[PDB]
């Protein structure tokens, strides 16, 4: 992210994100089965305005 | 248990002013017969509640399903040709 915008310019910002659903790699504690045909399962995102 | 002086001894009591014989006599308080008053209601709208409580709280479960299982495209080995 740039740390100062001047007046008339353009800043470009880059974020990554992990959602966690299983506690590590290894102790899969919190991990879904999604192997189904159909499944209520969705992930909501609210950004910035 | 005293000791009786030889020198100076005395006699028992002699009679002295009273106080008016009638006067130490009580009259015996004549009881009138009584009521617990009103009709008393059956229940009361208590402050607390009577029955016991539980000391900590313990996690209850329900048992849910899983799905319809499908298949899979797996990976597949190499054929033992003599070389694994």
């Amino acid at each position: 992210a740039p740390a100062t915008i001047a007046a008339g310019a353009t800043g470009e910002l880059t974020m990554y994100y992990w959602v966690p659903l299983a506690y590590s790699e290894t102790d899969l504690t919190g991990a879904v089965l999604a192997n189904v045909p159909q499944s209520k399962q969705r992930l909501k995102l609210e950004f910035a305005n | 248990m005293a000791l009786i002086n030889p020198q100076f001894p005395y006699a028992g009591p002699v009679p002295i002013p009273g106080p008016a014989p009638t006067e130490t006599m009580p009259l015996l308080n004549y009881r009138v017969e009584g009521r617990i008053a009103g009709i008393q209601q059956a229940r009361q709208f208590m402050p607390f509640l009577q029955g016991p409580h539980r000391e900590v709280a313990e996690q209850t479960y329900y048992a849910i399903g899983t799905g319809i299982q499908m298949g899979q495209t797996f990976n597949q080995p190499l054929i033992n040709t003599q070389e694994g």
